[PDB]
């Protein structure tokens, strides 16, 4: 038990965010030009998500985030669409590289960013230029849970 | 939105910044970070999302030199590129010039390497300069372009 | 920072649940006769609570808890009471004792048990029959606190 | 709403139900436990919350004998409580016999405590039997009762 929870902690420096993250497909996401009726405000309620990726067409195009304290005094019946409420509200994206250690990501959660972080790898192979791409989320919930199993 | 930091390279009295494509609907900011590094100079390397014309009229002199996607410049391209550098630094000395790619990870920090081994730094210090701050920089083609690049020595 | 940690997963064995507590003054919490408005809504929507306690008259009488997932298809506009809507869920409340050491209750977490726990001690001084003294609350959030400070 | 289950003590082939004070909003769970634990009778030694008829028409005998908020059982109650017990372990063998105060942790308890004494338990083990099972009991004044009280084993 204890002695498990010690190791996890002991884990932290070896163990990067690539073993540990949800891949996208996997993942509570938002498309941008979905509009906050009823039904999709109580998928949002019922997700048990507070920090949620809004996304514009392509799932690994995350442009925005969705908290929960974003939803105050939208009315679901005048059909507000997510988009226009991710621009009422500054939260800034909190992206990490895959060959991030734990421990480095536990205290970037710690400093104040984001409790979901995003999670990008550098991309040679294909002809193009280099891009940043994208894996999927870890959290702070995700990475309490490798001490805590 | 990944895409990373305008990123500030300084070498031997000379100033770059390496960026990425903005679209319209960023692009005051983009505008607003370009004037705080004080770039009189935008060199567009991939092709054209935005309107160059909102960063003209602030008085930065946009260029489109597309090239191919994950390419070595072609000759032309930094035959342009060196005699913009020799112009621009005679316009304003310690100005910055502005290059972007899409995100400036590519052909963009290829120019600026470039200009670095022309300026005499020797090939392997000017890419681990740039990938020291902008992560995973250049690929296969293009460290092969800059390992079997040559000086002639041609910027003053 | 790991060295705390690892000591913080030591403490869980000697420290208990009274010492890490938050009294019951300081909760986010709600009367049954509360009724859920705009004004509600964004309250639980801000307080960055998901699991809420429901009490009856006084605080120390903790009735229901109230879960966001419960909040899912409750127009705002017609004005449901909070007593209705904790009528609609079962949700079983939590009990822990003071004494209890924060391993024990970190696995009663886990066992799947409410994430929130609310505190009792016995109470013999004073005159009547001893009752069980409502102290305040503790949570998952709480014990993870332990360590990860 | 703490107030903790309905604890079976069973002692000497007979056979107790501590439980709480329910509401009458609470009440047929409450009756329901009763039942599944097959009382014929419930001692009420608190005051009255609940109409006690819904229970009654169950079948279950309802006493109401309330004393003092943390007291002693006065002598009555005690000797109306042993005679109680004579009669229903006469009109079921093996029944049970429900006891309430406010939560069971108090003055419930202690008619049960009593009984186990006189059934010839000794005082500190049949304290520390309710204790086991239903934390906290009694209080200093019923501790001390528990321990000044003699039997003259005045159960068959």
């Amino acid at each position: 038990g204890p002695l498990n929870m010690i190791q996890g902690v002991l884990e932290l420096r070896c163990r990067t965010v690539e073993d540990v993250l949800t891949p996208l497909e996997d993942c509570f996401m938002l498309d941008a030009s979905t509009v906050l009726d009823f039904g999709v405000l109580a998928s949002i309620m019922q997700s048990g998500h507070t920090r949620i990726p809004v996304y514009e067409e392509e799932r690994s195009n995350i442009v925005d985030m969705l908290y929960l304290k974003d939803l105050a005094f939208v009315d679901p019946e005048d059909c507000t669409p997510l988009s226009t409420i991710t621009r009422f509200y500054n939260h800034p994206l909190h992206f990490v590289f895959n060959d991030t250690k734990l421990d480095a990501v536990l205290e970037e959660f710690k400093r104040g960013k984001s409790h979901l972080a995003i999670v990008q790898k550098v991309n040679n192979e294909g002809e193009g230029d280099p891009f940043y791409e994208v894996l999927g989320l870890v959290t702070l919930e995700d990475v309490i849970e490798e001490i805590i199993r | 939105m990944n895409r990373p930091a305008p990123v500030e390279i300084s070498y031997e009295n000379m100033r770059f910044l390496i960026t990425h494509n903005p679209t319209n609907a960023t692009l005051n900011k983009f505008t607003e970070e370009l004037k705080k590094y004080g770039v009189t100079t935008l060199v567009r390397v991939c092709d054209a999302t935005y309107d160059k014309a909102p960063v003209e009229k602030e008085g930065i002199h946009v260029l489109d030199w597309p090239f191919d996607d994950g390419a070595p410049p072609p000759n032309q391209i930094v035959d342009d590129w060196l005699n913009l550098l020799k112009t621009k630094f005679r316009e304003e000395p310690g100005a910055a010039v502005a290059v972007h790619c899409v995100a400036g990870l590519g052909r963009a920090p290829v120019l600026v390497a470039l200009a670095l081994i022309e300026a005499g730094m020797k090939y392997e210090d000017a890419v681990q300069f740039i990938r020291q701050k902008r992560r995973g920089a250049f690929n296969s083609k293009q460290l092969l372009y800059l390992e079997k690049y040559r000086p002639k020595m041609r910027l003053r």
